[PDB]
RNA sequence: GAACGCGCGAUACUCUUUGAACGCACAUUGCGCCCCUUGGUAUUCCAGGGGGCAAGCGU
RNA sequence: AUUCCCACUGUCCCUAUCUACUAUCUAGCGAGGCUGUCUGAUCAGGCAUUGCGUAAGCAGUAGAGUAGCCGUUACGAUCUGCUGAGA
RNA sequence: AUGCCUGAAUAGGGUGAAGCCAGAGGAAACUCUGGUGGAGGCUCGCGAAUUUGGGUAUAGUAGCAAAUAUUCAAAUGAGAACUUUGAAGACUGAAGUGGGGAAAGGUUCCACGUCAACAGCAGUUGGACGUGGGUUAGUCGAUCCUAAGAGAUGGUUUCAAAGGCCUGACAGGCCACCAUCGAAAGGGAAUCCGGUUAAGAUUCCGGAACCUGGAUAUGGAUUCUUCACGGUAACGUAACUGAAUGUGGAGACGUCGGCGCGAGCCCUGGGAGGAGUUAUCUUUUCUUCUUAACAGCUUAUCACCCCGGAAUUGGUUUAUCCGGAGAUGGGGUCUUAUGGCUGGAAGAG
C-alpha cells in the first residue's frame, strides 16, 4: 500500500511539472506573438 | 623493445620514444 | 541458439564485469549507513535559498 | 559450414574492411571485401537529398556526363526546387521594398 | 563482356583489321514449350571487350556461318 | 666510426650505403626541383645517363 | 549473533569394507532394474569416474488403444505359456 | 592522479518506466482493469574500483621436469614401445587440439643425406646437423593526407622585406599566411574466377575486366550560317563554351530499440547419380546436383510535383503521429541501394 501511494504522489509531481512547463511555454510564446 | 638499431654506430641503443641514442648520442 | 556477440562477451568481458558489479555493490552497502554522503541537489535543498538564510539568521 | 576470413592485410573489424560471403563457380564459399556505399548529394540550403542527381563516390563523378549530375533549372545540382523558388520570391520582394523605401525617403526630405 | 543482338554489327566486328579469331559455340537446351533446340553463340573480341551474339534459330545461324569471311579463323566449340 | 659486399670498394685480398654529413624527410632504400644529353613511333609521352640544390613620407 | 524444540547424520560408542590415486621394483637418464545419449529399429553393446531373479524368440483371440464395415482387414503397448528359466 | 587522438568492445536472462489504445467509477482532477510500448543509480550468472591495441601529453640417491590410452600386423633399418602404412580403441567438438592476420621472430618453409652434440629414456624422427631450392602486383599494403601532439624558421606566426600569379603594339595590378614530422586498425582510383608447385598466389598461367594520366584521329551534335531542346511542375537528354571572383555537396563522423527487405549459412520435398546396412523390419542413413569481378536492360520505400479543398474529423504504425503552414483521394517525377533476365558461362568446377 505504501509503495502504491508513493507511486501516485510521484505521478502527481510529474503531472504538475509537465503542466507548469506547458503553461510557461504558452506564456513565453504569447510575448513572441506581438 | 625500448631500443632499436642506431644508424651512426650500429648498436641496439636508439631509443624509439626519445629518438636519441644512449651509446653515441645521435643526433 | 547463442548469438556471436554473447559468446564473445561471455568469453572476454564477463569476469571483470561481474567483479566490478560486486565491488560497486559492496561500496554502496558500506556507504549506505555512513553519514556525510549527499547529492548536490539535496545539499542545496538543505542549504535553502538566500531569503531562507536571512530568515534563519534572524 | 565452410569458414572464411579477410583477404587483405587488415585483420580487424573496422569500417574500412567489410566482408560478404559468396559461392564461387568452383563450388566453395569465399570472402569478398565490399566498398563503402555512396551518399546522395544534399541541397546547400536545407540539406535534403538532391533529386535527379546520380549517387556516386567523389571520384566517380569525373567520369560521367553533366546531365547525370545537374538539373536544367538554375542552381540545378546545388539547390533543390523549393529553395530556388524561395530565393526568387525573396529577392523580388526585397527589391520592391527597397524601391518603396527610396520613394518614402525622397518624399520625406522633399519637405525641405 | 558485351552482348549484341545485331548480326551486321557482329559481321562488322569480324571485318576489322585487328581481328584474331571467332568462336562458334553450340548449346542443346530446351525452351519454355519443352521442346529442345540448338542455340548458337558467335563470339568475337573487339578492342577491349568480348562481344557475343546468341541465335536460337538454326537457319539464321547457318546463314551467318556461310556469311563469315573466308579468311577468318573459326573455332568450333 | 658504422652497415653491406669482393686488405679492398661494382676498376672491390677507383673508392657502394652512411657518418661533423649538406635538396627535403627518415625506425621508410620515401619524396622533390633545376641544367645538359641519349633511346623507344615522338614538339607534347615514357625511360636511362651525367652534373647540381644544407627597398625607404633616411639625408 | 546466541539459546531451546523436532527430524537426520560414522562427530562419536567403534571401527570395518571397496574404488581411484599414490607408494615399490625393473631398463635408460640422472642432481536384475532405471535416467540421459549413441550404434537406422529389435537383439546385443559403448559412454556418463559402479551414472543411479524368469533370458532372446514364438504363440494366444485374452489385451489401453491405433486402424477396415453399419458377423467382420490389419498394427498393438501390457498380460499369460514355453520359463525357478537365462546368465 | 588526471588526460588527449584514432580503432575494437559495451553481450545475454528476468522484471517491466514515461507515452498510447479499448473499458468501468467520478462533475473535473483523477483511480482501477486489459493490452501496447521497451526506459533505467532495476535485478541475475570525503573515501574503493571503473575493458583493451596503436599513438601522444601533463649416489646410480632424490628424482623423470606432470598435458589422459593405447593395441595388432606389415615396411625400412645393424638396431623399432617411440619412424612409415593399414586395422582397432580413444580425444579436441565451430566459445576447437580447426583455418587465417597485426606485432614479434628471421629461413624456423620444402627436398635430399646423417645421428657427433641437442630435443632431461630411446630414436632410423626433427623448428638439430650438412647441401641446395623457394617469397613474382598498375588493381593487396606501404608510398599520399591529416588527428592528439611534436618541431624548424624570425616559443609555433610572433613589430620578419617569409610568395606566387596576371595584364601589356619595364610599368601596373591581385591575394593573403606559413615549413616539416606524426596512423601497415583513421580518410583513400582501380581484379575476379579456374588451374598450377616438393615448397609461390587476389602477385604465376588461361580467360575475363576495371582505374589514372597523355597525345591524337574519326563519327555526331553545335539547325542559316555563331554556345541545343522538351514537360504546368517535380524533372528528362547522346552532346549542348565559360576567366577572375564568391559559395555548396561528397570525403565527414554519438549510442540504443523494435519493424521491413536482400544475401550467405541452417532446415526441407521431388528427381538424376554414387556409397553404407539388411537373421527380421526399414520407398532407408551418408554424399554431388555450383556460378566470380565486370557489363546491358529492367526494378523503390522515402522524398518531391500537379489537381482538389477536408468536422458527421479522417488517414495511419508493432510503437499516436500527421492534415487550411493543405489530409484522405486521383495522377506523375526521382535516387538504383537491392532483386530479376542476359553476356562472362559451361568451354569452367
Ligand atoms: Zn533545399
Amino acid at each position: 500500500e505504501q509503495e502504491r501511494l508513493r507511486k501516485i504522489e510521484e505521478r502527481q509531481k510529474i503531472r504538475q511539472e509537465r503542466k507548469e512547463v506547458m503553461e510557461e511555454q504558452l506564456k513565453t510564446f504569447k510575448e513572441s506573438l506581438n | 623493445k625500448s631500443h632499436t638499431l642506431c644508424n651512426r654506430c650500429g648498436r641496439r641503443s636508439f631509443h624509439v620514444q626519445k629518438k636519441t641514442c644512449s651509446s653515441c648520442g645521435y643526433p | 541458439k547463442v548469438s556471436k556477440s554473447t559468446k564473445k562477451f561471455q568469453s572476454k568481458h564477463l569476469k571483470h564485469t561481474l567483479d566490478q558489479r560486486r565491488k560497486e555493490k559492496i561500496q554502496k552497502k558500506r556507504i549506505q549507513g555512513r553519514r556525510g554522503n549527499k547529492t548536490d541537489q539535496e545539499k542545496a535543498d538543505a542549504a535553502g535559498t538566500r531569503e531562507q538564510q536571512q530568515l534563519k539568521k534572524s | 559450414a565452410q569458414r572464411v576470413t579477410f583477404r587483405r592485410r587488415n585483420p580487424y573489424n573496422t569500417r574500412s574492411n567489410k566482408i560478404k560471403v559468396v559461392k564461387t563457380p568452383g563450388g566453395i564459399l569465399r570472402a569478398q571485401h565490399v566498398k563503402k556505399l555512396a551518399t546522395r548529394p544534399k541541397c546547400g540550403d536545407c540539406g535534403s537529398a538532391l533529386q535527379g542527381i546520380s549517387t556516386l563516390r567523389p571520384r566517380q563523378y569525373a567520369t560521367v556526363s553533366k546531365t547525370h549530375k545537374t538539373v536544367s533549372r538554375a542552381y540545378g545540382g546545388s539547390r533543390c526546387a523549393n529553395c530556388v523558388k524561395e530565393r526568387i520570391i525573396r529577392a523580388f520582394l526585397i527589391e520592391e521594398q527597397k524601391i518603396v523605401k527610396k520613394v518614402v525617403k525622397e518624399q520625406t526630405e522633399a519637405a525641405k | 563482356a558485351r552482348e549484341i543482338t545485331d548480326i551486321k554489327q557482329f559481321l562488322e566486328l569480324t571485318r576489322r583489321a585487328d581481328v584474331k579469331t571467332a568462336t562458334v559455340k553450340i548449346n542443346k537446351k530446351l525452351n519454355k514449350a519443352g521442346k529442345p533446340f540448338r542455340q548458337t553463340k558467335f563470339k568475337v573480341r573487339g578492342s577491349s571487350s568480348l562481344y557475343t551474339l546468341v541465335i536460337n534459330d538454326a537457319g539464321k545461324a547457318k546463314k551467318l556461318i556461310q556469311s563469315l569471311p573466308p579468311t577468318l579463323k573459326v573455332n568450333r566449340l
